[PDB]
């Protein structure tokens, strides 16, 4: 499984998060 | 490749070993194939040196199905005199080929049967349990010199108070060994003109001709006159060889056959129902189907085809004591040691983290409550300050897989929330950060399996609200500003949390509230079931055998539930909480010094809180029981719980004991380590932080189909099943109990009857700290046999083994208890120890014992009359008249001015040096320095001749011809002045010789002799001769030759508790042990 | 112990030969 | 007992423990006693271990 472990290792590197609003919007709000 | 299982196969020969699992003819454990993807998983055992891409069996699994070619007995005869004698017929002549005449018996002098544990014999796994015997004329006392007297001032004796111990383990030793099932192994036709026309048995190995002669006395024939051809005369001859075989076969040999061979019916016995014992193990693979079908709760079908057949054994069937008592055994591992506990629950944690469908994601506090916020400018905000104690990490959630892990072990630890997350010094209701930090212990409360939570959330709030409202007690030293972490024990309930009606809402108009909230809307328990009952058993202690005990109620499960459900639980008490710390806040009652206005602030973020979205309510009300049902049944260590209750105080367990004595008898109060906790158990400390963040955060993929995920989850724990080496592991601890209880009953004063067989050999009173030495030699010689590396009966052995029967007990709050006791089944090693201790009553003499005493005393003469078997006319006893028993206060007094010297009988008289006397054996034990001093010169010379009183001895011989002189004072002496306090040299003898022709009549001198009949170890004399004229004679012992002689016998009979024969029918096996297969299917 | 402990009961009394 | 010599102390604590083979006056008290008082004859084993 050596050749395999990299096939998982670019599927568990492209599932990443589309969505990164895990920091702080408050600085943006009173932009808005 | 295959078409049953769908495996792809490669090589024809790997197709022919592959269908051979599912029984079709052409190392594994279990071998699993799925259904939707290409994996197979297969099992193999630990202990291998080169493991390689496979699963590991880790359990400590029992060696049951073990086989055995080769003779199916346990005597042997060995010549002990060889002579050879003139020979009138020499060979037989076919044509010009000679073939020599080969005698089934040793061709001696004095033949004797000794005892060698199986002496010939083919075996895939020896026992290692020999009781191995030499013969009579060298030293047997390393037999005798084994258990006990490991500090003996003479180390060529044996304890005279330990022979019961010592035989007790011998014969453990013999019902331990001979614990196969015979196989059968392909025969040969004769045509020998004295065995015409009967297949007979031949071993495997180099050369088959070997063992012909030793196996069937009918085959030689009647060629001369001697001791046993015209016992070959006397015998019948269609009984030889194969009696009745199957009718079912496979290629051309049968299932099983019934063959005349040499034997003897105490082994053919223990084996026969050592086979009957397996054989109601035997279960079937539609059984296995159905097992795992049902245990795993839906969300998978397997199967398990195969072929018809009946000699397939797979034992895995036992009885739900069975099941219990291992249980019993298991909880008293323990003993308050949190080592034997940790891996447990550390490793039961990482598999329900890895199972499960929840991630517990950090994002959803973050994405709500925001760090940044700063109401005031003086201070932190509420919303920045419960984040600084929430503080969403990823660090680990342990604190709450714990936590659901000890759902299922309720009898032995306790989940309680640590100290230190309670709020510091008391806390007080003016303070910010207490109000969060009674927030968040409220709130990771209900999941502790500590009974008097409910009381710790109340008492939290009501020792912070101290100086703004009163509420009554009872007591005066147990006021309300008592810390909360204190109240761990049901004693400590308080009245006014008890009956609410005490608590006035004018004195206390937020208490009431909460105290009611307790009271409505905490958790209610429920139960959901789980495995198999009727197959696989069930450990269940306390409760029926299939319910699984949660604190928390559930539901059945789906998706797509809305998240705000107030009618899940969890949910419910989220918001209540949540709406009791909004009105606490909304007045200012509470809280001076605040200078701004945070009562907007504080009542958004509580709002926050509780409309905060999260599906662990979810989670923990409808997926999680499931998957306790899913892995509870595989497991090593099976659920132990004990019940529980929302807030009944009259029933709160508080104490948990395991019971070793009887019922119907008043010993000594043995009260078990679990019982010496302040809780129902071992405690165990939890995090309310993480508890918390787990609560308030965590969510599913968003593509999450339970049965895609269930299925796939599943299967690779199931191919790594260990259920069936357990189920095969508890028949051993069982037994091994009930034969512990059997035994030491026997050595001990225990009020438990069972049969007690033997009583004439001499022992003592034993202790516990002499019993424990005895089991632990016990328990040693049940792991060596069954190959185990791991726990058995070492519970037991932690003070006064004497015990009768396993039981196991709580107590509620008050004082009702619950007795379980599993009743005890039908156990095998213990009565085929008994059965060979009923047999060891009749034979004594074959292992090396002889009965009664010894007189001591000048026999000179010339007869021939060998002291195994004396005429009545040297022995007495206590009834002939003229005898002077005597007791223990023998002293010596010394005549004065040439008078003799006499000695105390034991009715006060003094008697001398002189007559027919009587000792028991401990006296010459008392004073064997003085004694011998004063007997010595009296016994050699004089008149004076002693019995002494000792029940069993062993014995060793000398033999000498009786055409020379001999004297036995050499070795009288020798035996006399060795007798130490502790030990006892084996008693020698001598015994003359026996000759065909006449002999010489030469005077001999004799000391040692015995009083009963002794001479029955010895098979028989002067083998080849015709007659004996001088000497004791013997013939061939007919009365074990019974299917012989006995023209009216049917062949099973045996004559077993009187003698045991040595040739009877003995039905050889050809069985299969296949692996375990399945093929799991996924379901829609 | 209990293997000195039974050792020295049993070796507290023991007897020897003569001179 | 706990200490240098136990071996000595067992003849000092037990004196019907001896044997009784005299007609001395040692021997002459000793053969004229009760057995079964030596040793431990009461005990309270309120826990196991
Ligand atoms: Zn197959």
């Amino acid at each position: 499984e050596i050749q395999r472990h990299i096939t998982e290792f670019i599927s568990s590197w492209q599932n990443h998060p589309i969505v990164q609003v895990s920091a702080d919007v408050e600085n943006r709000k009173t932009a808005q | 490749q295959c078409h049953v299982c769908s495996a792809v196969l490669f090589s024809p020969l790997d197709l022919d070993a592959h269908v051979a699992s599912h029984g079709l003819h052409g190392r594994h454990i279990t071998e699993f194939i799925s259904s939707w993807q290409n994996h197979p998983i297969v099992q193999v055992s630990a202990d291998v040196e080169n493991r390689k891409t496979a699963q590991l069996l880790h359990a400590d699994t029992p060696r049951l199905v073990t086989w055995d070619a080769g003779l199916c007995t346990s005597f042997k005869i060995v010549p002990i005199v060889p002579a050879q004698v003139p020979q009138d017929v020499l060979a037989y002549t076919f044509f010009t080929s000679s073939y020599a005449i080969q005698s089934p018996f040793p061709e001696a002098a004095v033949s004797r049967i000794v005892v060698h544990t199986r002496w010939a014999s083919n075996v895939d796994f020896d026992r290692d349990s020999s009781v191995i015997m030499a013969p009579p004329t060298e030293n047997n006392i390393h037999l005798f010199k084994q258990l006990l007297n490991t500090e003996t001032l003479s180390v060529r004796g044996a304890n005279p108070l330990m022979f019961r111990a010592n035989v007790l383990h011998m014969l453990l030793e013999f019902v331990l060994d001979n614990l196969y099932l015979n196989r059968h192994t392909g025969f040969s036709q004769d045509h020998t003109p004295f065995t015409e026309g009967a297949n007979l048995r031949s071993l495997p190995g180099p050369d088959a001709e070997k063992w012909y002669s030793i196996m069937y006395p009918t085959r030689m024939g009647t060629p001369n006159v001697s001791k046993i051809c015209n016992f070959v005369a006397s015998c019948v001859r269609n009984r030889v060889g194969r009696f009745d075989r199957a009718q079912m076969m496979n290629g051309a040999m049968s299932e099983w056959v019934d063959v005349f061979e040499t034997s003897d019916a105490l082994t053919v016995s223990i084996r026969g129902r050592w086979m009957a014992r397996l054989a109601r193990m035997n279960i079937n693979p539609t059984e296995i189907e159905w097992a795992l079908t049902e245990c795993a709760q839906g969300y998978v079908t397997v199967t398990s085809p195969y072929a018809p057949s009946v000699n397939r054994l797979m034992p895995y069937r036992i009885s739900n004591a069975e099941r219990q008592i291992s249980q019993i055994i298991r909880v008293m591992n323990i003993g308050n040691n949190a080592t034997v506990i940790q891996p447990v629950l550390q490793d039961i944690s990482v598999l329900l983290q890895r199972i499960s469908p929840l991630q517990i994601d950090p994002t959803i506090i973050s994405n709500t409550m925001s760090t940044v916020s700063e109401s005031t400018t003086q201070t932190l905000s509420p919303a920045s300050s419960i984040l600084g104690k929430l503080r969403p990490s990823n660090s680990d959630f342990s604190s709450f897989r714990v936590a659901l892990a000890g759902w299922l072990y309720n009898g032995v630890v306790t989940t309680v929330i640590d100290d230190s997350s309670y709020p510091k010094d008391g806390g007080s209701v003016t303070s910010l950060e207490n109000l969060w930090d009674f927030f968040i212990l409220a709130l990771a409360l209900p999941l502790t399996t500590d009974p008097c939570a409910p009381v710790k959330a109340f008492m939290t709030l009501a020792n912070m609200m101290v100086g703004f409202e009163t509420i009554p007690m009872d007591n005066q030293i147990y006021t309300q500003s008592r810390r909360a972490s204190a109240f761990s024990t049901p004693h400590t309930w308080p009245r006014c949390f008890m009956n609410i009606q005490l608590i006035s809402p004018i004195d206390a108009p937020i208490l009431r509230q909460w105290a009611e909230i307790i009271h409505r809307y905490w958790p209610n328990p429920s139960q959901i079931r789980y495995g198999t009952p009727n197959v696989f058993g069930s450990a269940n202690l306390f409760t029926p055998p299939e319910v699984l005990l949660l604190p928390i109620d559930h539901q059945p499960a789906n998706v797509t539930t809305p998240t705000l459900d107030f009618t899940n639980e969890l949910t419910n008490w989220r918001a209540r909480v949540c709406e009791l710390m909004k009105n606490l806040v909304d007045n200012q009652r509470y809280q001076p010094g605040w200078t701004q206005s945070l009562v907007s602030s504080m009542r958004g973020t509580l709002g926050k809180l509780k409309l905060i979205k999260s599906m662990t309510p979810m989670y923990l009300q409808q997926l999680a029981p499931v998957e306790l049902a899913v892995i509870a049944p595989m497991l090593p260590f099976p659920p132990f719980q004990v019940p529980y209750v929302r807030l009944d105080r009259d029933r709160v367990p508080t104490m948990v004991g395991v019971t070793r004595q009887s019922r119907d008898t008043i010993t000594q109060p043995a009260l078990s380590l679990s019982t010496t906790n302040t809780t129902v158990g071992v405690p165990l400390a939890l995090d309310a932080r993480a508890i918390t963040v787990a609560l308030l955060s965590g969510k599913y993929p968003p593509d999450l189909v339970t049965n895609v995920w269930y299925a796939d989850a599943i299967y690779p724990m199931y191919a790594d099943t260990e259920v069936f080496s357990n189920l095969q592991r508890d028949v051993i601890t069982c037994e091994a109990v009930q034969t512990l209880v059997t035994l030491v009953a026997q050595i001990s004063e225990t009020q438990y009857p069972v049969d007690r067989y033997l009583d004439w050999i001499p022992s003592l009173r034993a202790s516990a700290a002499t019993a424990a030495t005895f089991a632990e030699w016990v328990n040693t010689s049940m792991k060596t046999a069954f190959d185990l590396s791991d726990m058995l009966l070492e519970p037991l052995l932690s003070g006064d083994p004497r015990m009768t029967q396993l039981a196991i007990q709580y107590q509620q709050y008050n004082g009702r208890t619950f007795n379980v006791i599993p009743e005890m089944p039908g156990s095998v090693i213990a009565d085929c120890v008994q059965l060979t201790a009923e047999v060891f009553n009749h034979e004594y003499n074959l292992f090396g014992i002889a009965r009664g005493d010894i007189i001591i005393g000048r026999v000179q003469s010339t007869h021939l009359w060998s002291p195994l078997a004396p005429p009545p006319d040297l022995v007495f006893d206590r009834d002939t008249p003229g005898v002077h028993i005597f007791g223990r206060d023998c002293r010596i007094s010394f005549g004065m001015n040439g008078a003799a010297p006499m000695i105390r009988d034991e009715t006060g008289m003094m008697v001398p040096f002189e007559g027919n006397w009587i000792f028991p054996l401990a006296l010459w034990q008392m004073n064997t320095r003085y004694f011998n001093q004063q007997f010595d010169a009296w016994i050699k010379t004089g008149e004076l001749r002693i019995r002494i009183e000792m029940g069993a001895y062993p014995y060793m011989l000398h033999y000498y011809d009786p055409r020379q002189y001999a004297n036995a004072w050499n070795l009288t002496s020798a035996w006399l002045e060795e007798i130490t306090p502790t030990s006892i040299p084996s008693v020698p003898f001598m015994v003359p010789i026996s000759s065909d022709h006449d002999i010489s009549s030469a005077p001999a001198v004799q000391y040692i002799i015995s009083t009963e009949y002794n001479d029955r170890s010895l098979f028989c004399t002067n083998s080849s001769s015709p007659q004996t004229i001088a000497g004791p004679d013997k013939h061939i012992p007919v009365e074990r030759y019974n299917i012989l002689t006995n023209p009216d016998a049917p062949p099973t009979q045996i004559q077993l508790p009187e003698v045991v024969d040595l040739y009877n029918v003995v039905t050889r096996y050809a069985y299969e042990t296949p692996p375990i297969t399945a093929v799991v299917m996924g379901v829609p | 112990p209990m293997s000195t402990r039974i050792a020295e009961a049993t070796s507290a009394i023991v007897s020897k030969h003569p001179a």
